């Protein structure tokens, strides 16, 4: 995801050229990149490092019900 | 999303401003086809005149 972001930061004739390489076809990049989706996804990469940060599962965490009606009172 | 510009043609350019006016002649000598020459001359005869 960190290479992600390095292909949506570069040109919109760039995207184009990077998805193509891969193997998709001409008309599903062209959908892609010419609905402006990959401006929308600076906004879903960048949120991907928040639920990654804490964690509710470890050791001794796993054993709990965070969404518990007595912890939300 | 921006877009790459026109580029020019020089070399079409070059082709009509380079094309100069039609070239004036004038003419120095006389445009001559004939010339006169000194041959021998004969009677009826056959002698030398």
């Amino acid at each position: 995801i960190e290479e992600l972001y390095k292909v949506i930061s570069l040109h919109e004739n760039e995207i184009q050229l990077y998805l193509i390489s891969l193997g998709i076809p001409k008309i599903d990049a062209d959908t892609y990149v010419g609905s402006k989706i990959y401006s929308q996804d600076k906004y879903r990469i960048l949120e991907s490092y928040v639920y990654n940060l804490l964690s509710i599962n470890y050791g001794c965490y796993q054993l709990f019900d965070f969404n518990s009606p007595d912890l939300e009172k | 999303k921006t877009i790459p510009t026109f580029e020019p043609k020089e070399s079409i350019l070059k082709k009509l401003e380079d094309i100069k006016p039609e070239q004036v002649k004038k003419q120095t000598k006389l445009f001559r086809i004939f010339e006169p020459r000194q041959l021998p001359v004969y009677r009826a005869n056959g002698e030398k005149e």
